[PDB]
């Protein structure tokens, strides 16, 4: 006559780690890192956009591959890899930092600057390495500017952006590499070249490095690109003497935005907040494997492939 | 530890589906089974205790590292280190929070075994004794009622103390 | 956990208030009420040595807090600080939780302690009815429950009594 | 007769978490996060400096805002919100490197560069935009150097200061930017302008450079400031011909002490180990939800309002 | 914690380099003593295994980010330095996490598997004996060298003594 | 008759921390944090290199010093205290970063540039400061262009180098800027000099500034040091009219390795993963409190001397 207690045990239980041991046999156990991603950007609830082959940068100065995203308005942005810059050689200086402005911006505007130029002028110049709609073209948001009348000095030129408005604009020019000395003479004559640029907080000075003899060498035509803020109230003076890419428009950024940098194709049905090169890491656990390099609200990644939570007691089998 | 679950309860039962602890029993008409409700829910709570502080979630970050572009290389260099750091905090913090967590929650399922064989024990008093494998040996007739009246806590020890007693002693 | 604090002990005593852990007892002249300096006392050291843990560098600015910071040297500040914060502060939440956990228990434990020394002391004179009392099987005055209290407790004095007691 | 076994209660306790559980009841409960903090700045038993109105870089070059404050000796210097570094307009390259090494500093001694000029240079130039005494003035720690007789050439100049200390000492000049090719030739004459500067340990040279810009303080021109460590024993040369703001003064950083941003009022009865933007902290908590931006020994900042750590046994009141 | 180490045993024993658990007997034949292999064991394989899991460290290879024998830039310097003493005081506060909890569940642990090893015994005794307020058992009827072998060995047969054990109990 | 239970104790316990108590007596226990390490850099199965008093840079350069060191290869590279760089004093820009990519590299290779200089040109300027086997020398990659007949006008110059590799390379070269204009006269003179460098990712113009300084090595004229990443394919240009130091090698750096900074002799009989200016950590532990300062894989540093791990019970004599 005999009454016994006990506990339940499973024919399979689950190893686990504990402080003293290592193969710990429970009978249930979950699992604390998420190792499988969306290979997709979820962006349901997200007002964004897609930048296709066009590069942040290329949306300030407007490159033809960003005319349809020289505007927006946005919560997320997203960077494609081989994306579109440039069509003219040449390259941004702190390039770095203006992009990563651009993609904390919650959406971009476009003021114009009512620049003006003289008869002495040609402020409408194209090139066939920026081609639009089958033709010759350059920047949108830039105007490269040349002597009227070939040969002869750039006249001595001002030009004044003013901030009018309650946030600070961002402003970009370039500047003009000649591929030699006989075309430098023909764009902006034999005059020595200087160009001035100056605010109330930024100044800077740049003379146009002049390349030599043949075209395939490293020394040959570019426009390089420089950029500052513009505040409030300021005002921002240009003073050129020829090799002055000119700012036909500046632009604003405008709050904040997620900045995403991915190939993954966007999925509308699906939502999230975490976001690597891969796609999406969408998960209760608090710990992934699949990126040390995350966006957004995301679990700490860490170098494990399995770390098991014991959800159950000691399994002792019979 | 416990005494119980691996300790003085030689092993577990397979065959006891319908809860984590529970009871076996021997008398003149046989042989029956039943879990304790009361004493698996208690585990089974701190478990999902535990479950919900894990899934806890957070702060947003954004990228200081380009994927598709050259970063300077010495601020490069800086960036590398400290998220190999950071890293490592976390690798070691995982590894340590699943290995406590796993402890105590063995340790854990053991002592609500042990509180459910102190309460029995408490209950039959006099009346029975322990044969160290978790069994009491009870010393008069327990029908099946009467088993019921011990894993439903209602066993009164004093209506069959008389008996008890001189069947542990002749 | 140990079976006593909120288990087999169905509450606490709202009205004792000279200790955490304490003796109940009705006999011939009345009831009374102690509380155990002890067991009180190794409760409440083991906290204090955790309060002791828990009260034990120097850094300089690397953000102005009244000039514009480089842009891309800032978002690796920004995101390094937000790093260490969401370590902290991870730390913190198990460090309580972790902590909290074991007070509860040792608190527990003390008990049952206390409830295990009175049983081994009285031995054979006495028999638990579950609910933490120890139903004394012979007649017992104020003189002899404070001998329990003391840890004075001679069970083979009235050991023969008690246990013709138990038995009939 | 019987003897019974029991815990104390309270009728009111209070919630912490566990483990296994966000709503425990215990019988008592202290913080580890502190929220309080002191709206002033704690500087009982220090040695600090009030900067006011002067900026750090102000104090090395001598802007009028920072008289009071051109050398001396703290183990605190507080900056605070709209201090000033530039009477007359321009900017510092690696400015914020420069402040953090000032605000590092346990204290500045100044030492006179002796630098002398030939007749042709008027060395004593002032301008509307530094004012003492409300009229026209210069930074105190350097000269505008000028053709003495107006828009003729400048002459070729050189000028030489050798640390002769055993610590090293950190020099800053400017470099004049005119508004207006008729103001730097009446200054400086129609020749080409180069300063370069040369000592054992650095090279650099520049080129004054003519702009239309905003006016600032009234002035369209702007000094660019640029500054070098000067070793023991070691000499650094200026070779210019227009254009050079020359130091009169070098300065020397002298020992360690703790910089400040904050404009929380001084208060001198009490002290503390850890400041931030609002004044102070004092707390023997590990933690702390002020503010993540914290100088001096503070507690480790967290993201949670409280975290109760339980300091009793569980709570089990009677029904 | 249980009962037993820091408790209801008054003191360790020194003579005891045989194991870290065990036994000592007074009957007719004299006083002797021995160590369970069992408890022992258990306690030691736990203990090992702490240290198992705090020798398994795989890690991650570092580069410099810091130059020993020249200077540095200063803003970057001091990012670098603050970054470094933020890790160094994470690392540095994990470590005295990790030991004062391991420490304490070692303590806890060693007093666990003496109250387990008394239980056994004290189980297996049956009716046959009482404890006293110490870690000891009064035996109600004689006991063997062999006999008290047959305790340690597991191999008591409490029904062989109980009759002559119960009779000496009550009278 | 009685049987009784007990632990073992020591007469000499020690003492160990726990949550609860400072002073906690256990019958053993072990540290936890490193305090010893090896006075050797352990270079045992590395194919390491140890530069002596060559300087990284002077690697690239070629400076008296590292002629030892102008090729090779290896997963380890030791750089030393007394390291020298520069024998014609000079100044290299981003010197810190050009040090690193060196310091992490395993090994460089050297290849000609090709260029060559009609006579007008004198490519053979040696000096005193760069003593190489008892005679005046200069660096080894470099090239000190003067005018071959002294006082004349430099040429105008044009030289320009091809990378037809498939990886990219490090070419660096110097500007000489003379102490006096007897000095700039003499090697280039009387002229206006203008150096321009250009690559597709790179473009610059340098002008020699004379200026009075004091002697190092014997010279108050200095040499700056440029430098750039030429990729497969591209093409780097020089334009110069004297003033320019000319590569005649340039790099490239192969693979990944372990820069270490020590002070240390080499021990290539002993085995190691992390090292330290002082030498190697050989350890189990999981913390040290040798150096905050440690490369490789390493126990993580703490503020603290010891850390005691109980090994054993509460210890309570008799
Ligand atoms: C830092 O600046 C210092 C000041 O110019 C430089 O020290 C100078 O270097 C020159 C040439 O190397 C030395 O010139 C010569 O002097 C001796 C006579 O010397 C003795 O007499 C002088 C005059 O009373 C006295 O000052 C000295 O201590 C000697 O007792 C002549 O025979 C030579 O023709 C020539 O004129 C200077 O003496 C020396 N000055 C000092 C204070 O040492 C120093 O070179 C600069 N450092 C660097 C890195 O360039
Ligand atoms: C930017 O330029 C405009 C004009 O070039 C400046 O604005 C004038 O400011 C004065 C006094 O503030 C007013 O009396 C005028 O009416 C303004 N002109 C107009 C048409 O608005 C302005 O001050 C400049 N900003 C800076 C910072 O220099
Ligand atoms: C580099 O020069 C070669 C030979 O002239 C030429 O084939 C190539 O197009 C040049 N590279 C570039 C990118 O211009
Ligand atoms: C850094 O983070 C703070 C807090 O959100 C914010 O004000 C600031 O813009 C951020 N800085 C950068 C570099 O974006
Ligand atoms: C950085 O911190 C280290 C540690 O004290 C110190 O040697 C060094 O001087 C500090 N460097 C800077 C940037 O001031
Ligand atoms: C002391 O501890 C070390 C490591 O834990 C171990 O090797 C040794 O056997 C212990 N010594 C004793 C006295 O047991």
């Amino acid at each position: 006559d005999k009454i016994c207690l006990g506990h339940h045990a499973v024919a399979n239980g689950t190893i686990v780690k504990t402080l003293t041991n290592e193969q710990e046999e429970v009978t249930n156990a979950t699992e604390t890192v998420e190792s499988t991603g969306i290979n997709r950007l979820c962006m349901k609830g997200r007002k964004h956009k897609d930048l296709g082959n066009c590069h942040p940068i290329g949306m300030l100065i407007g490159t033809p591959a960003c005319d349809l995203h020289l505007t927006g308005m946005w919560d997320t942005l997203i960077e494609r890899e081989n994306a579109i810059a440039y069509c003219y050689p040449g390259a941004t200086v702190n390039v770095e930092a203006l992009r990563q402005k651009i993609m904390e911006s919650g959406g971009i505007n476009k003021i114009s600057t009512g620049f003006t130029y003289g008869s002495s002028i040609n402020s409408a110049g194209t090139t066939r390495a920026c081609m639009r709609n089958g033709g010759n073209s350059f920047y949108a948001e830039l105007k490269w500017l040349v002597s009227k009348s070939a040969g002869q000095n750039f006249p001595q030129t001002t030009n004044t952006y003013r901030n009018t408005d309650t946030a600070e604009h961002l402003i970009m020019w370039g500047i003009h590499h000649p591929s030699s000395t006989q075309e430098k003479n023909d764009l902006y004559g034999t005059q020595s070249l200087s160009i001035s640029v100056g605010s109330s907080t930024y100044r800077n000075n740049f003379v146009p490095v002049v390349g030599a003899r043949p075209q395939v060498n490293g020394l040959s035509s570019r426009i390089d690109f420089h950029w500052t803020l513009v505040q409030p109230g300021d005002n921002i003076t240009f003073s050129h003497n020829g090799g002055l890419i000119a700012p036909s428009r500046v632009s604003k950024l405008i709050g904040r935005g997620l900045g995403i940098q991915s190939d993954a194709p966007i999925d509308n049905n699906c939502e999230s907040k975490c976001f690597w090169r891969g796609g999406s890491i969408n998960t209760r656990l608090p710990f992934q494997n699949l990126s040390p390099r995350t966006v957004g609200q995301c679990p700490k990644y860490v170098n494990r492939r399995s770390l098991m939570l014991a959800t159950g007691m000691r399994n002792v089998p019979e | 530890l416990f005494g119980a679950i691996a300790g003085f309860l030689e092993n577990g039962w397979e065959g006891m589906v319908d809860g984590w602890y529970g009871f076996r029993h021997q008398n003149a008409q046989g042989t029956g089974q039943a879990a304790d409700y009361k004493s698996t829910q208690a585990a089974i709570d701190q478990i999902t205790g535990k479950l919900n502080r894990l899934v806890e979630k957070n702060t947003e970050f954004e990228s200081i590292e380009s994927e598709f572009s050259e970063i300077e290389h010495q601020i490069g260099n800086v960036i590398n280190w400290t998220k190999d750091s950071i890293t490592d905090i976390w690798t070691y913090q995982a590894e340590l929070l699943v290995a406590m967590e796993n402890q105590h929650t063995i340790d854990m399922a053991d002592s609500e075994m042990l509180n459910l064989y102190e309460r029995v024990r408490k209950q039959l008093r006099q009346n029975a004794e322990e044969d160290g494998k978790g069994c009491f040996e009870i010393y008069h007739a327990c029908d099946d009622s009467c088993m019921e009246s011990i894993r439903n806590n209602t066993y009164d020890h004093s209506q069959y103390r008389e008996e008890a007693l001189l069947n542990r002693l002749n």
